[PDB]
């Protein structure tokens, strides 16, 4: 929501070296993708996995000095725009996003919250049925 | 030693029926929670009510059975999917334009208390879809209704209706969904109501044309010419009111 | 939205030995955060992720072909009560999750795609902006 | 000469009988006009019809016979006062949902045009208010039903109501007041509708509450939160509105 | 050998300003999108308009440079972050019972077509929020009012109000948010209007009450007793409805 | 000998003012009542008040003077027809969004207590059409505006206008009509207003249709796509109904 | 409101021998009148004049005895239907009726009151004067 | 609806010699029976009464010369105010007045329309009956 973000996300770009025209190679990864849905609910079900995604990118980089503050004002940004700045909904995220699925015990745990999980995609009192089928 | 076990789950009325010998401590565990709640202390084989224990979801608990070194643990998939749904009750009530017909939902007895089984967070979010079998007069034909979801409350259905001969009722429910309950049919209840020309106001969404027609008519005749335009114009802004609120129903 | 499903989740429960007391340790995975978040956009947020879980877990079970039928059951459980029966939905989803962090050409891509992303979390004429601040 | 005379309207087709040997002129004159209009030339002892001579007023009419020098007028009180009012027709309708009852009022013919008798300031302002005997299945005790002249336009009255047995109904005409009018009983129509559950979005005054009720759960529903509030003030709005004009027929 | 380029865009009219020896051929490329669009065929150096070619998004595009065997690429971060969006236009016009402010929308031009700068797909989403210096008679303070955007429209916005003497007015834009766009202040427009009691119906949402109490009394006075209990029924629905709507704009 | 008398009565506070050696008993007798009614007794020559013992209606009334069996009446045409009405209060009152006209009625002083002259039985049913002179600035020409009676109650009359300049004013009232009372012109009043950007929610019956567009477009952004049709099909039956209300000041 | 009432009108008819034809000649003294206005103010100022026409012309028969029912069945129906059986509304009214014009007194007694009358004639509060003229 | 009808009464009040303190004597003639009644139809069947009074009293002073232009004021004030400057509206109301209760011809025709009129003091179409008694 500033100036910053943009100068921040540009120094980025000029770090990573992602400013050459033969980057536009291969359509893109997010651009085409976010154009197709508009509906809030499918929004968030795609932005979720970018912001993973973008997540986990400068994880693998929390080495670099030189962009750590550009890195941690893109993802105050994210924090704001996507997190809405709720601290308990970032960590909840973060959490999920960190769980091991060759964990022998995750795996076992997942499988069986599996029912529950199905019935949370699909709540029952939420679904609009008004009449027998 | 534990010979032979059995839960069940009616109306969230949660019991266990096992045989051994001897007394035993009969604990259980909810999955995502650590610690073991005890339920019995030395108790011999029967049937325990032990309800409000068992968390209600999707996950599974265990019911672990202890005698001095001895220990079992009783695995079951979960009360939602375990839990069965008793039948609802109807009543009908007559009044001087019309038959009320009242199914009253399956309901939960915490206690002294009667929690109705209908969209509540801590019972699953289950709620039944009705059917009611209408049997009119002497026909061997009953009448099939689907019960409309906005017809009800967290108590029951309400569904009014008109006839002036003979009219008995069932009904019975169903989940669908991912818990596939199915309750058993209610007892029938049967009412003769008194002979009488049975009209109403609007009748549908369909009906209010008319309903707009002939209100422009009593207007016309009910009050002096200057005033007839404009309660006449109000009129045409709530007839179409009227026709929006109805369209919500479609 | 049946019986089928719950009956393919507890063979799975079933296969992957999850079905002991000591499961239940360690409170859960899933269950207490998608208890936390009821808006529908929070609730979609955690459950992209959720659904990214299961969809990786099966991935590294495609062999086992003994519990495949479980595994495809479940996954159109997801396919419908999830991406709502959308082929392209689920299509984009998917091209979203398997994109490699490592990936330098991939990174550069998204380094570059940055900006436009931040710009789509938070939509300009969707923001309800109404008077200068 | 005249040796007898009978004058007989029934809705308005008047017609004059009488004897007399040899052929006559016949005229009228009606109270207030000073000219005798000639309604038949030189036409012998028969029955006549005079429709439209007689002006449709409370003040008499001369029906003059001539022949010759021979001379007699037949004096007649005034034919709002003497005209007699024929039965009414009713038909039934099924519909989907509800059974239809129409009363067509009795009716003049000017030709082969059909008038309806109700309030016309050319026939006497003469309108009937109706009573209909309704039978319902097999029942010896009829319904006594009054039609609300509310449900009545210048064609006739129409009456929506529900029932899911055979309905048989007649009904007879009168106007009170000044005219002592009393109509024959109309023929009876039977109809036996289909068995179903009759329903209605708004029954009555005393229902809105209930149309309210229900409306609100469906807004809170059917709508997002934030849609809520307003959605439901305007409904608040819209049902003491559809109260105030079901008052008017109070 | 290109010794100099300069990229330049306001309300989206894009231009290149370079110097070199000789002729080339320029052609764009847009981050995405795999082929070079030709724009320019063997052109000597200057001021090129480029309008169009460049995509209107947050991602780079380049500008290639060719002749013979030389090739060079222009970098440019991304049109939506370098364009530059000009002052709106303001108009002052006198009514009856009122001025009217109108903010026309900086516009692109498209070839002939003037397309406004407001929440477009196709031209990053932007949408100014004006801010109007009021000079009211002489006055050295001038009167800061933040335009509303639920008074704007993809063609300007509109703003009545009302004064006796001389006001002159000016306003600027801004975007906020990503995109920090502020725009150059528009020319400076005045008007005279008459002098005249300026008066309202409904002024504001605080402004129902009274609303309500003078036609209450309008309608007491203007109608008979009987029509005045149901008239003032409806005033008062409809009062509480212009209040909800109100209610939108807190 | 009473050698000189006046009746005067302003805003009904009646006087009599009379000359005449030694002490007098004066009485008042109304017309259509037999009894005289003694004001005074043994009274001297001066300026007595009477208020209320004169019927205030169209008929005479006489003041009779007595001394010993000395006796004179003084005739009077009827109080309606002779009483004077004095000037109005005006008030002027600043707030945020405008600036508020208050007149107050003359009005009539019954022992402590202020009645009112507006439309009271009791007092002619007299009431003033008002006339104010609005002073804007420093104009030479003021702005004549008539008051509309519908924007008066039994106190007196309020006018909301808005302006940025300095506005002053002054009132008259007129009666019209058989009795052809004028009153003088009030004090004048002034006040200066901060400047503002003064606008309104619905400025009159044709700022209704931009009411309307305005709130589709908010209806529009603020809610999501559902919640649209019906909360527009609403805005279109209460836009039709406040046109409906505002033409009963047509 | 009767077929009583219409019984008695004929047996009036019959007395005063005015059922002969040439009875009709000359136009009617109240039928067309009646008949040009409908508006109710329009219609209370005639038959005013037309019930105190028949109050005195049944005063002037009170003697015969043979038509004294008939006449005393006229007058209830137009107390009930003109005066709407409210007996101090037909008492004022036949105050007024009763008036003499040639007594001295009366004469200045309604000449006292000409001023009052006219008043009353366009009650001032009633006049829907809403602006100076 | 001016200072000139009040000059003109208050001339004809002189005229008449009616301004003595003794003439207030035994009530009033109109001023009571007005005030009884303030419903439109009550105040129009007494004013109807008061009118005709009225004029029959200058139709017996039309010599006098002195006071014709009082008298032709004040009946123009009653024309606009009670008739509504109605022309025809008038002269019906004075054909009604003039009638002759004494003359034969008057009297049958006056017997013959009887149940008319009696059906015209209540309008059967207006009578607001809605079902049968
Ligand atoms: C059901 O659970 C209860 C509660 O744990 C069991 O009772 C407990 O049994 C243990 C072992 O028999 C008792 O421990 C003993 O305590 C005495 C006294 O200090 C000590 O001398 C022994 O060496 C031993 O530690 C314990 O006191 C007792 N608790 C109580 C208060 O009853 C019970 O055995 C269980 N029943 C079954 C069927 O297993
Ligand atoms: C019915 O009415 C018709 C029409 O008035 C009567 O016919 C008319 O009768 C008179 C007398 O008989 C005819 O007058 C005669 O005319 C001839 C020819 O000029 C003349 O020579 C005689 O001295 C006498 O005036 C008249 O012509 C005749 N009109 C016509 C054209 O038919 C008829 O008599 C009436 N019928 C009855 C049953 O009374
Ligand atoms: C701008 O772009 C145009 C289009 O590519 C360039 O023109 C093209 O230039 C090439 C090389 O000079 C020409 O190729 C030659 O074609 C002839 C004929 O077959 C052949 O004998 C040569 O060996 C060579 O292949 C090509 O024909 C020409 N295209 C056309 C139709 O003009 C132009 O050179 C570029 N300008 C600059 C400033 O680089
Ligand atoms: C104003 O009115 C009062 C009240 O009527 C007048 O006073 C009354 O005057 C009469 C005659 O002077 C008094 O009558 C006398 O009474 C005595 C006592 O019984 C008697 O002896 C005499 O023969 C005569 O009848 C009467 O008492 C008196 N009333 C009272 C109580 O004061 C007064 O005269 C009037 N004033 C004027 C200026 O005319
Ligand atoms: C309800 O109607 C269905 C339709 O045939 C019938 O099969 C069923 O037996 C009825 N309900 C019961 C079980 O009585
Ligand atoms: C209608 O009902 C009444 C009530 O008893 C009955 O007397 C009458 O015969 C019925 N109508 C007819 C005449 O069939
Ligand atoms: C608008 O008002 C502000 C407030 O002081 C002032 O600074 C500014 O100069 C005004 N606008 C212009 C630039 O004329
Ligand atoms: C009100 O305006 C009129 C119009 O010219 C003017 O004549 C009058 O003097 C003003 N009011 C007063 C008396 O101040």
């Amino acid at each position: 929501m500033q100036d910053p973000y943009v100068k921040e996300a540009e120094n980025l770009k000029k770090y990573f070296n992602a400013g050459h025209s033969d980057v536009a190679d291969n359509g893109t990864l997010f651009l085409g993708i976010l154009k197709n849905w508009k509906e809030e609910s499918d929004r968030k079900i795609m932005q979720s996995q970018i912001v993973s995604f973008y997540f986990k990118l400068f994880k693998n980089f929390k080495d670099d000095q030189s962009i750590q503050k550009s890195v941690e004002t893109i993802k105050e940004d994210m924090n704001v725009k996507f997190f809405n700045s709720n601290k308990k909904k970032r960590d909840d995220f973060e959490k999920l996003t960190n769980y091991s699925v060759t964990d022998l015990n995750v795996q076992r745990k997942a499988i069986h919250e599996l029912i529950q999980v199905m019935a949370e995609l699909s709540p029952a009192a939420k679904t609009g049925k008004r009449k027998r089928s | 030693t534990i010979t032979s076990y059995k839960f069940e789950s009616v109306n969230f009325d949660s019991k266990i029926e096992w045989t051994g010998n001897g007394l035993y401590n009969i604990s259980l565990r909810n999955y995502g929670i650590k610690t073991w709640q005890t339920m019995y202390t030395n108790v011999p084989e029967g049937t325990y009510d032990i309800s409000g224990f068992p968390n209600n979801d999707f996950v599974s608990f265990w019911v672990k059975f202890e005698q001095g070194d001895y220990k079992v643990d009783k695995y079951c998939t979960g009360l939602c999917i375990e839990v069965k749904i008793g039948p609802p009750t109807v009543t009908l009530t007559e009044y001087d334009d019309h038959i009320n017909l009242y199914i009253e939902h399956p309901y939960a007895t915490r206690g002294s208390k009667k929690i109705p089984i209908y969209k509540r967070n801590d019972m699953c979010d289950i709620y039944l879809l009705y059917t009611a079998n209408f049997t009119f007069g002497d026909s061997e034909e009953p009448v099939i209704y689907d019960i409309d979801d906005y017809d009800c409350t967290s108590t029951g259905c309400s569904i009014d209706f008109a006839t002036t001969e003979k009219v008995c009722v069932m009904a019975q429910g169903a989940t669908e969904g991912l818990l596939d309950k199915i309750t058993p049919w209610s007892s029938e209840v049967c009412l003769t109501p008194k002979k009488n020309v049975y009209t109403c106001a609007i009748r549908s969404k369909e009906d209010v044309p008319n309903f707009k027609e002939k209100m422009t008519r009593v207007i016309k005749r009910k009050f002096n010419k200057q005033s007839h335009s404009y309660l006449t114009k109000f009129l045409g802004s709530t007839s179409n009111d009227i026709t929006t609120f109805l369209s919500m129903l479609d």
